[PDB]
């Protein structure tokens, strides 16, 4: 595979594998199997996956830092629209809010820096 | 029974 046709494209490959650091469990490195879940499309609206990022991402999908930050948050929240308050699948969708939310914001500036506008709020 | 990955609760 190959990529990163200008220098803000270049920033969401190297932001997606550290989004990748964030999951240690592999919960979500991978599609959820639909062999032990085959009403997870009849409950999630849109399903998505780390796989399905770097394939839009790969296929010029992302031109805008809002987009690649919203299908994580779409990530989470499918893990949180199917699963019970007290799992390990539950808790790891948790910890990528937080730790991996950072992440989103760390590398949202290196775009900002060039994008220019105003400052402060 | 159930815990998550199902679609079950009550």
């Amino acid at each position: 595979g190959s990529s990163g046709s200008s220098g803000f494209l270049i920033l969401l490959r190297k932001t997606l594998e550290q989004l990748q650091e964030k999951d240690t469990g592999n919960i979500f490195s991978e599609p959820v199997p639909l062999s032990e879940v085959p009403d997870y499309l009849d409950h999630i609206k849109k399903p998505m996956d780390f796989f399905t990022m770097k394939q839009n991402l790969e296929a010029y999908r992302y031109l805008n830092f809002d987009d690649f930050e919203e299908d994580f948050n779409l990530i989470v929240s499918n893990c949180l629209k199917y699963n019970a308050k007290d799992t390990i699948f539950y808790r790891a969708a948790v910890r990528l809010r937080e730790q991996g939310g950072a992440v989103l914001r760390q590398a949202r500036r290196q775009a900002e820096k060039m994008g220019s506008g105003p400052s402060s709020g | 029974s159930g815990r998550g990955k199902g679609g079950k609760g009550l």
